[PDB]
RNA sequence: UAUGCAAAUAUAAAAUUAUAGUAAUUAUAAAUUAUAUUAUAUUAUAUUUAUUCAUAUAAUUAAUAGGAUAAUAUUUGUAGUUUUUGAUACCAUGAUAAGGAUUAUAAAUUGAAAGUGUUAAUAUCAUAAUCAAAAUUUAUUAUUUAUAUUAAAUAUGUAUGUGUAGAUAAAAUAAGAA
């Protein structure tokens, strides 16, 4: 019986947290800002190659086989594409003159692997990628 | 420990497994997490075409709310007119003081950190400061 | 067990114990049931008959011939359920303007009975001399031997009390049974409309007569409104018209009663607007008309109220009271013995113990 | 030692008829005789009890709009309330009035017998909403304030037996009770007809019907709210001669007689 | 109130009435929310009468008047607790704390059924009991199952 | 560790204790009570799999009142303030759970009664209750591992590091184990 008021913030507690998320919004405003430059130049920016130079259709020398189709007919559209594996193929598969062989026997590298650079020749790369940037593992 | 009226009338039960998308109290302690290529779909209204919600416009001959509510979406208005700003939130409220055009368009629980990373030094006690200590989040 | 009750129909162990029938003996109707056939009570509406005409009809009827030669005249008075709005200085003029052209008597009093009403709802007083001029010399002077029709009879009525006029006695005594014996015609809305108008009017022996008269001919009293009633009785001062209102309201029903208390109460407390006229101060028949709904309703019990004054006997509670006369009980026995003679007659006792107090 | 929830209250007879009344005793129930409801209640008290009934968008909760408090203090620290003004400024106004929360009457049936968008459940008939006064269920004077103490909430002092009244509510509960006491037949005998706001769609059936377009007649007809005038029935009637149309004269005849007072007897 | 003179032995038992009444609310706003939803997110056009202009300030006209709705009852069944009338016990629906042909927590329903007041049958507990539909697909055949059985078995005009 | 110094239970007795005065009898017995399989014999046990586990919020519970096609009620619109005091922010009797070690094949089920927050007598300032958009520090909880990855109620930004210490979880039932 006779209840009795009792504190439970802090009595500075306030204005600190007030002052604190105040702080934390600003820096998400920054970090907001370079995880959006950040994106736009990844996106801009030329990948790796997608495809898997081990497996059955990508296997042959770059003078043969589908090699041969890509450098002489849908060569042009890769750079403007900066090859990421989304346009590649769908690029594939609009060309035609391959049909399921993308899908059916074709393999590719996986998501991580696929969003290196132009030139990585090393396999801790994806790790290399900048932390503070809030592009959800798009460099 | 939270403190709460509804604390002693019911029961934690353990970690009991809920129905998906279905727990009681629902705390959207995610809904401060960045992510640049989704800014506009995450923790937002699906269509770009959608009006605003109810609680960004006065309905009724109103005298006055202490805080706006957390689904009202930041427009210009809010930082243009240079009025007063605030939010509901642990542990009192939260005040926009830094008016920015950078958070036009996103909700103010959005924009809002619900799990604050501070932590009172003050109404820690002993035994929980030792437990904080130890798990490293207190030196 | 607990405080929540347990529902039988619901529970089965109730429904399956040996107080009732399990579910493996056969499942049959056990003593057929006829409640409604034995003893059919009659129906009683709590919300009044909503498609009531609640009003006096005139039981127009003429012959087809003058009723279609009258209808340019006709449309201006009312029809069934429909009332045109026209002067009634308009009908007035044309009915002493045109009945002397038609012959037929008959025709003459229903259209007369027609203009009475339309005056009477339009509460234009000044159509008595309609009355003076046409039916006076011959329906109702020194003795008049005719017979009116009862259409007219009526619709004079409903115009004197519409204008609350003096002269419905003169009417009312010939329509009594040994003179025309209109009375057991007259409708439940025609009665409540004169005790109403006789109550605003405030004569003590109308209302006495126009009572007892509706009780020798079975006016439906329950049927009869309750605001009429309440009007007509509160009108009454006289001592012996009051006991005859006293000694008459048990004629009427208990919920009736309990009504008429009701608008009473009402009417000369917070519905004294919805009188056009209010209604004078009359405590006595305020208070008798109360103890009456008392008496006739059921009696509750409330225990408190009437025991909180209650004190046991000075024997009962000796022990429980501190202060208290036990010699009072002696004294009691000592006169019961002197009225009985065994002691003597007037003999002096002196106190057998000391007063404390 | 004597404590009070209520410093004081009110009467409900005024002294008219109590001091005549008191010296019949009234049997108060036995196990409570004295009891204090919310139509007791001083207007201060009440005004601030009703306040309370409704969980949130209500003067009672600190926070709904309608609070007239200067400050509110919270967790021990004290805040300001934004007035209205300044809401303005990034708070757009729309704001339609009373007109908004109602609703029509054809749209009552869709609505479940409720005109009155108001999170109070109006009902109509004079028993739930009983205060001293019978209640009266107002239209274009809904307010959120709600001056006359006319809705239903499940807070109030009691207001258990009237939630019970309410969830027991028959069949067409609401809809009877509406046309009951707003389409009452007049005193004098006459149909209540000629209502002036009622009286163009008269007119224009009577058109429609007199040009022969007796489907746009009747579809117009359905949107009358009081009891049409005999005309309307006659010249719908009349109408059907031509197509041969018994199966709806008939209709028209029933819903003229059978229920609207008898008004298509002629 | 207050606790002076109080009936009911459990004071929670009013949010029982008071979960009926919000239930009632939703029966009358269920109509007209759900139209003023519909018309205010329709991009297509309505119809050849309403197009361009004539829809677009119809629908801004609709969403305000749904927004000066007072009252109206927006949330949803799912987010709306259970409380039990009997014993004002809250058990949330989908898990085993409530059950829904009964509509009393799982204290409540163990307690009938230990005493005698609610007519069940007792089945295996590691089973299917003993429905057909139960033991052919289980929960989610027999919830299509009472779906068929009441929409989808009518050829609806 | 017997050479001297040393009578000593093998019993002629009179309720306990006590110097043969202190207290009021004193002792003793039987039954029962959780510690000890024995090595053919009422059963071969011995294999597989797994372990970074977290969430609760903005106060008023103590009445009955009937409407169309019914032989008539304005009961349209039913109006008497104030003497009581507990399941509420302690306490305010009882009652359901989890916990496999010896009644077995056979026309057969591998889940227990010894008690788990809410429930029926002790009172004596108690307005703590969801109707959305919310605040991890708390024993009792199986998460998706590297070809293609965010569209409808808003729904998880974190921890790549030789299948990797300690400690510990589960199964002999349409499965495969002697
Ligand atoms: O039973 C009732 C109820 C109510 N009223 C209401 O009384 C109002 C007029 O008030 P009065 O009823 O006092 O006037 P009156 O004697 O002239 O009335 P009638 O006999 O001519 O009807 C009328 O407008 C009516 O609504 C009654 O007349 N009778």
């Amino acid at each position: 019986a006779k209840p009795k008021k009792r504190p439970k913030v802090g009595q500075g507690f306030h204005e600190k947290a007030q002052k604190w998320r105040e702080e934390y919004l600003l820096d998400r405003h920054r970090a907001l800002a370079d995880s959006l430059r950040a994106y736009v130049e990844f996106s801009t920016s030329k990948r790796v190659e997608p495809w898997d130079a081990r497996f059955k259709p990508f296997d042959r020398i770059e003078k043969d086989g589908v090699y041969v189709l890509m450098r002489y007919m849908m060569e042009e559209k890769l750079q403007l594409c900066n090859y990421h594996h989304r346009p590649v193929k769908r690029l594939f598969c609009n060309i035609g003159l391959m049909g399921p062989q993308i899908t059916t026997k074709a393999r590719w590298k996986p998501y991580r692997f696929a969003t290196n650079p132009a030139g990585t020749s090393k396999a801790e790369r994806m790790y290399q990628r900048d932390k503070t940037v809030y592009t959800h593992g798009h460099n | 420990i939270a403190k709460s009226a509804f604390g002693f009338y019911l029961a934690r039960r353990g970690q009991r497994k809920y129905p998906f998308l279905r727990r009681p109290h629902i705390k959207n302690t995610h809904s401060m997490n960045p992510s640049a290529p989704y800014f506009w779909s995450f923790m937002t209204a699906k269509s770009q075409m959608a009006f605003l919600p109810e609680e960004n416009y006065i309905t009724g001959d109103w005298t006055g709310k202490f805080f706006v509510s957390k689904r009202q979406v930041y427009t210009l208005q809010h930082a243009t007119s240079g009025a007063k700003v605030r939010v509901k939130s642990f542990p009192s409220i939260f005040e926009f003081n830094s008016p920015s055009r950078w958070n036009i368009g996103k909700e103010m629980n959005t924009l809002t950190k619900p799990r604050m990373d501070l932590i009172d030094e003050q109404m820690l006690t002993k035994k929980q400061r030792l437990d904080y200590v130890r798990a490293g989040l207190l030196p | 067990v607990g405080y929540t009750p347990v529902n039988p129909d619901t529970s089965p162990m109730v429904a399956y114990s040996q107080y009732h029938w399990h579910y493996n003996l056969p499942q049959g109707m056990e003593r057929p049931h006829s409640v409604n056939r034995t003893f059919a009570a009659p129906f009683q509406s709590n919300h009044s008959l909503v498609n009531k005409y609640r009003g006096v009809w005139i039981e127009f009827d003429m012959h087809p011939a003058f009723s279609v030669a009258l209808e340019p005249q006709l449309r201006k008075l009312p029809r069934g359920r429909t009332l045109p709005k026209t002067p009634a200085e308009e009908v007035i003029a044309d009915y002493t303007a045109l009945a002397p052209l038609v012959d037929d008597e008959k025709t003459r009093d229903l259209w007369l009975a027609k203009v009475f009403q339309h005056c009477a709802f339009q509460r234009c007083g000044g159509a008595m001399e309609l009355w003076e001029r046409y039916c006076h010399q011959r329906f109702t002077a020194e003795g008049a031997t005719a017979k009116p029709p009862l259409s007219l009879v009526k619709s004079v009525l409903f115009y004197c009390n519409k204008t609350d006029n003096s002269g419905w006695r003169a009417l009312f005594d010939r329509c009594l049974k040994d003179g025309w014996n209109y009375t057991p015609l007259f409708d439940t809305a025609q009665w409540s409309f004169m005790l109403k108008s006789i109550g605003r009017m405030g004569d003590e022996d109308g209302v006495r007569a126009v009572l007892e008269e509706m009780l020798d001919v079975q006016a439906d009293l329950d049927r009869v409104e309750a605001r009429s009633v309440v009007i007509a009785l509160n009108a009454v001062t006289n001592a012996d018209v009051y006991e005859f209102v006293k000694k008459y309201l048990f004629n009427f029903g208990e919920r009736k009663v309990k009504f008429l208390r009701t608008t009473y109460s009402d009417l000369r407390g917070h519905g004294a607007g919805k009188l056009r006229i209010p209604l004078k101060e009359n405590d006595n028949m305020y208070y008798h008309v109360c103890w009456h709904s008392s008496i006739r309703s059921p009696r509750q019990f409330s225990p408190r109220q009437l025991y909180f004054d209650y004190t046991p006997s000075t024997l009962g509670s000796s022990s429980h009271n501190p202060n208290a006369k036990i010699d009072d009980i002696v004294k009691d026995k000592i006169e019961k013995w002197k009225a009985e003679g065994l002691l003597p007659e007037d003999y002096v006792h002196e106190d057998r113990v000391y007063d404390r107090s | 030692s004597v404590s009070g929830v209520f410093s004081k209250g009110r009467g409900i007879g005024h002294e008219a008829t109590t001091s005549i009344l008191r010296y019949i005793p009234r049997a108060r129930v036995p196990w409570q005789p004295s009891r204090f409801g919310r139509e007791n209640l001083t207007a201060a008290d009440m005004a601030r009890l009703w306040s309370r009934g409704r969980y949130r968008d209500g003067p009672g909760n600190y926070n709904s709009g309608y609070c007239t408090e200067r400050t509110h203090v919270l967790e021990e620290n004290t805040v300001s309330i934004i007035p209205r003004r300044e809401l303005e400024k990034y708070m757009p106004d729309i704001t339609i009035g009373p007109k908004a929360l109602v609703t029509p009457v054809s749209l009552m049936n869709a609505r479940n017998g409720h005109r009155v968008t108001h999170d109070l459940l109006h009902s109509y008939d004079p028993h739930i909403g009983r205060l001293g006064k019978p209640a009266v269920v107002d239209h274009d004077n809904i307010t959120v304030e709600d001056p006359n103490r006319v809705g239903l909430n499940a807070a109030t002092l009691d207001c258990r037996g009237r939630i019970y009244r309410w969830l027991r509510r028959g069949p067409f509960f609401q809809v009877d009770n509406y046309f009951r006491r707003s389409v009452k037949l007049n005193r004098d005998g006459t149909l209540p007809t000629d209502f002036v706001h009622e009286a163009p769609l008269m007119r224009k059936i009577i058109r429609l019907a007199h040009r022969g377009h007796l489907k746009a007649a009747c579809e117009e007809y359905r949107r009358v709210t009081t009891v049409p005038p005999v005309e309307v029935y006659r010249a719908l009637t009349a109408c059907c001669v031509p197509g041969a149309k018994l199966a709806d004269a008939v209709s028209i005849f029933e819903d003229g007689d059978s229920k609207l007072f008898y008004v298509s007897r002629d | 109130m207050r606790h002076i003179g109080q009936d009911v032995p459990k004071r929670h038992t009013h949010f029982v009435l008071e979960s009926r009444l919000m239930y009632e609310k939703s029966f009358r706003d269920c109509w007209l929310h759900s139209v003023c939803r519909a018309i205010s997110q329709l991009d297509e056009p309505l119809s050849k009468t309403v197009v361009g202009t004539h829809q677009k300030m119809l629908q801004r006209k609709v969403t305000c008047f749904q927004y000066n709705q007072y009252g109206l009852f927006k949330t949803p069944y799912y987010r709306l607790a259970n409380v039990d009338r009997y014993h004002a016990v809250q058990g949330v629906a989908g898990t085993r704390e409530w059950v829904p042909y009964v509509n009393v927590s799982y204290w409540t329903m163990n307690k009938m059924v230990r005493g005698g007041n609610l007519l069940v049958h007792r089945v295996h507990y590691t089973g299917w009991g003993t429905d057909s539909h139960l033991k052919k697909g289980g929960w989610e055949h027999r919830w299509n199952k009472v779906l068929q059985r009441n929409v989808l078995q009518y050829s609806r005009i």
